[PDB]
């Protein structure tokens, strides 16, 4: 039932910088049912990362997850000309539930 | 080799219930995973609308419920969404996912344009 | 033309009973829940077949996971499964894999297993099998009643035997002098009731019978 | 040879019984309220089907008439026919032909319409049909009852209900402590009554049995 | 071993029944008694069936006898031939031919007459004339009951209906809480009545239930 | 997921059922006790049969002796090698085939002599042989209830006849309103007496119902 | 085209009961429309009787229906006049008629004379 | 139930004149359950005015039916050969009743 | 043509029963009558024993009752004496015969000695 | 029940007398059930004359029976050398019985 | 010519059950007499276990009853032995022998050692 | 239930001389009961004596019984190589009991 607030709704940066976003849940989760996913406008949403630090299978290792209680991260090292996406991490506590998307400019 | 492909119409009069169709190859909607219905507003926010499973029983969001319903074609291994009197809100884009462990759609279908 | 208004309002009552016997149906005609009350009264026999010896044996915990290979078997049946709810629930369906083979290994083990002491005959599980179903309607049957019952004031049925008491009774065409609604309405959905658990009953005593002549 | 009087004198109940229970048969092979009954019953479960949203459902007189292809449907089932009697005598002959469509076309509306609720095609109306007149016999029996208890000082039956439970109840065999004739006369009628709804009521159970083997 | 002696005294009561419901066969096995009663309640039928005119009819005694085509019919059945037995006792052998040629017109009279009625079926005979050993044997158990029943102080059992009563309901599998042997005794030989009453008053409403569906 | 708790007690009270009835049948599928409780019934008809002759047949002694043809049949059935166990006991082996050849006589003279009492063959025996098993059932089941019952405080179940009518009242689908248990427990083996004693007791009725066709 | 055809006896003793037989051409007694007994007395004038139905139902003059009742051949297409104990007075003459709409027989019989 | 007076109960005219008859219920009646019937002595009974204003099929268009309430006509225009027929006239309320017959000579 | 043939033993000891045989010709004993055994003491005295009937009830001497009984072969045209315990005193003759009207024997059997 | 008196138990006569036998009941009797049989020694017992006066199809006119309530008589009119018979009188009141037999020498 | 044929295991660990089997040739054990267990100790004494017998029942050692039981082979032939949780005490031999008249063993089988 | 006392528990002897044996019931017995058995150690027992007085069919007439109530004995007159055997008696008064046995040297 818990709200998801994926800041900065819209963020920006350049090539090299570690980029990083959080998604601040209102309520507790459960470091397990926490997921990230990946869209590229105008494709189809895509998991990139699971219960908080794993990743998908075509995931460079560049990435990393970190979260506890009602905080989590999507951190990374280095952006491309790829990872400009819209990032979101959904939770499932009560039911399912979204996030505004840490949009990546 | 798992695939979802999602398909429907695209456009109807408010009221009137919305009938959407995803069939899935490479794999079975009873051996295990969820199956939902997770649709994407204009805004392009996302909104999980519920369940059926590998079993058959099924959930949906706490809000759509008093409105919706879904089942699936054991058979032809296809899942159906049921939406009754669809409004404005409801415009945005549907998609039907592999709600892979500890839930995490690990396979998404192209997508469907529905305007109302 | 007076007494159609007085007679229709009859077929009110009599409509009634024939959703709660439709309703009947739509209770039995799972083939879980039937199948899940069999496997789980045939162990209850074991829960005090192999679990009932002198306060020696129920004393040292070392013996009883001893026989690691009873210890799947006077576990459950469905009760296990039932667990597999609030795990699909939770997502975790990579465990539920795991514990499906756990269901299919104990009906493989106790379905053959049993079998062995069915050298009798191979209609020892036809009985049972049917024995439920029979049973679960008078058990649906009496919880009907005990639903528009037990609330009633001066009412002689109050618990849920003496509710299910009513049930068998009725139901076993025997019917005494104590178990009765008070309430019209308990009454009407007996009437629901019996038109059931005869039918029923009688199908199993129709097998009890032959069976009983061998 | 002094039996023969005394021997004779009960011959005459016996003989009574042998009418009570002729009589019931021409009382349920009427191909028309046998008929009726069940046209009626199966739309009293619409009328409570369809007529019961909440309270917003049942204020918008707009939305009822709104869906003109169910009104039609939840009006009676034979009290239009009823209507059709007080017409006739009114030589509006005329008239009686439009309403005799009505009836057609209802017939064939309900009738395959209603045969739509799949997974048991011309399994279930032989079902209702046959718990017609079941049904129809016990109720004579009650009111024949009714008629010879009601005026009686100290007979516990008094409402229909309660000569309509001791009919069913010793109709199914059951029988209870509540529910007997005080006068003789009462139990004498009674011997037909059972006589007959058993016989019935047991035709009855007869397919609900077979049916319940699913 | 002690038991021998307390399980053998119980081996006495269980064989009392033995014969009680014996003698029962040797009662509805005669040809005669059980024809008899049929050719006299189809004519207790015609007692009241065209002996029954307003007291207008029942005051002119020349028509009654100006019927003199009924007169015949309206008779006994058997209660001629009963005289018979007084007459061939007093050797009026030589009346006796005369008073056969009567019972034998009147069973070709009534027999086929009847059967003028019975163009709806050729069983409307197969019926009463079964039905009657089923009361018979009733009736002889109803008797049995009431000999060991009648006498007894605090015996809710007293008129030959109450004990008439007892048999049919525990004939019909009904019974009640009202009829019940008081002296263990009439509780004994109820369970041979039971035990022949209900099996053969089964076989009845057994063609009443088949006849009833046609 | 709460109800699983409360639905699953249920199980155990209708797992209980399951035993009293299947513990019945290793109770009336002994060739034994049932084939002699027959031959011990047949004779105690002659125990009143030859032996009830007026006092002048009670008072010469001589004359019973006198009749050593009948003498070896009014003895007992199986009493004789009730005896046997008593010996075999003792080491007498010896003895044993001597009074082998006396049950051996017995079953021939009995069996031979008895179905000579003609109309009906190999019909007349295939019918108590039955009466056996049936009866031992009830009375298994009356047992049942007696020792469940006999303690009670105000429990209307007194005498082995009480508990015995409540039997055949409860197998006999009868059932009144003055034989019921008391204490839950009897009427907990009570639905497997009645899930036994009608099923079997009705197999009775059947041949006694078809037989009585004649 | 229709056409009713009358037949029957014309005479009998008191308290014996007249039976008429009318037959119908050219259309059915289950049709529409009622089917009557109207007779004229030697004084010219009409009694009406009573009627049986395209259905079957019946009623009579509230006079003689202490003393008549009436019937049909639904096979053969023909309906029964019975009275019982026909005194003097029943001495007429007797139709059987069509009742068309709101009553009015649209269809005569040709005749029939009984005495008594 | 209610009695009717068809007068003149006998009449005369000839040829030419406008024949008039009248039906005269004790009591109400209704314009709709209101029929004249003719008849020719020796043949059986003819329907000739049905519902108080229209005529049967084999009817000559010079009859003309009034009436209402207690009151109803049967008036023509001219006479013949062949009108010289007992006109009846029968209503309908509680029961079924007819007339004297407003006989022509 | 009626004619009864009476035919049986003729010696017993004391104790032992006595069974009697008489057949009958040019009738039948199921029509009329009733048939008689009525011995002849060696006093030449009359006693009449018993009867059994065209139907078949019978009746006996009310002093011997206590000790006998009589029967028929309804196939072959027969009927049976069986006195039980003869002692010296049923020393004498013996005759079955055809019990007419008002009980009037109109046919007798030639006769049989029995000693005792 | 009752018993019989045939008197006398033997008596005689000559050829030409009219024979007479009396049969004394000791309690009544009925005028129908009364009949006498006339037994030749060493031959079978054979009727003689039914219901008090009629006589069998083999016997002379020449017999003739008178009796009521308590006595009954076979009186003749001449005897023969076949009349020389032992005659006898039985009755059926409440059972039956015969009698000693008015023997003839 | 009888002869019994005594066989069996020989060795077990504490607790577990012993399972004796003895054949019998040249008679039946359903005629008559009775059949013994009766093993003889390590210092050589003899203890009578118990007996089934021609018929079926049986009876046992009071002291070992609450721990033994027996039966037999009614279609082979043969009976045997069942001895719960045997301990050491119980090492010894056994014999099966048929109980002739007033008991007393007249047909003793070889033998067989049982160690614990 | 009852115990037994084969004295002497051994005992020796040697050809010629006649051997003697005795079992002492603790209680009384029953002439019939008792019997007594031969064992040659390492093969089977072997019923040697029965029913106090007779001997088994395969035993030498060299053999005699002799007991009552509370004693009982095993008498011979001589022995052999043969006769060296463990000689067992068993009673059966409440149940089955055997004895010591006799031993032969
Ligand atoms: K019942
Ligand atoms: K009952
Ligand atoms: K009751
Ligand atoms: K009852």
């Amino acid at each position: 039932q818990i709200v998801l607030t994926q800041s900065p709704a819209i963020m920006s940066a350049s090539l090299g910088d570690r980029v990083t976003m959080t998604c601040t849940a209102s309520s507790s989760v459960s470091s397990s049912y926490l997921h990230w996913y990946q869209q590229k406008p105008g494709s189809s949403p895509k998991l990139w990362i699971y219960s908080t630090s794993n990743l998908a299978s075509g995931v460079p290792a560049r990435f990393s997850g970190s979260g506890s209680g009602t905080s989590y991260s999507l951190t990374i090292s280095s952006m491309e000309a790829e990872d400009a996406a819209t990032y979101y991490c959904h939770q499932f506590h009560r039911s399912l539930t979204f996030g505004s998307g840490t949009k990546l400019e | 080799d798992v695939q979802l492909q999602e398909s429907g119409p695209g456009l109807v009069k408010p009221s009137q219930s919305l009938s959407l169709t995803c069939t899935v190859t490479g794999y079975s909607i009873t051996n295990n995973y969820a199956w939902n219905w997770i649709r994407q507003f204009p805004g392009n926010k996302l909104e999980w609308m519920g369940y059926i499973n590998y079993s058959g029983t099924t959930s949906y969001n706490p809000s759509l419920k008093s409105r919706i319903s879904i089942t699936r074609d054991t058979s032809k291994n296809q899942f159906f969404l049921q939406l009754n009197s669809v409004t404005t809100e409801d415009t945005a884009t549907y998609f039907c996912v592999r709600g892979y462990d500890y839930f995490a759609m690990d396979y998404w279908g192209q997508g469907t344009s529905v305007t109302v | 033309h007076p007494l159609v208004e007085l007679g229709v309002s009859y077929a009110a009552l009599l409509s009634v009973i024939v959703v709660v016997v439709e309703y009947t149906m739509q209770l039995s005609g799972e083939y879980l829940v039937r199948l899940y009350l069999v496997d789980l009264i045939l162990v209850i026999i074991l829960w005090a077949d192999y679990a009932y010896r002198a306060y020696k044996s129920g004393d040292p915990a070392g013996y009883v996971k001893k026989t690691l290979y009873e210890i799947p078997a006077l576990v459950p049946a469905g009760l296990l499964a039932l667990i597999e709810g609030h795990l699909a629930g939770l997502g975790l369906f990579r465990l539920v894999r795991l514990l499906r083979f756990l269901r299919i290994l104990l009906i493989i083990s106790r379905g053959s297993k049993f079998l062995s002491a069915i050298a009798d005959a191979a209609d020892k599980i036809r009985f049972y099998h049917l024995f439920g179903a029979v049973m679960l309607t008078v058990l649906y049957g009496a919880f009907a009643i005990y639903i528009v019952e037990y609330p009633d004031p001066n009412s002689s049925i109050k618990s849920v035997f003496d509710a299910l008491w009513w049930a068998v009774v009725t139901a076993t065409t025997v019917g005494y002098g104590d178990v009765v609604p008070a309430t019209p309405i308990g009454k009407v959905i007996g009437i629901a009731v019996m038109l059931t658990g005869i039918s029923a009953l009688t199908l199993l005593i129709g097998t009890v019978s032959n069976m009983f002549q061998k």
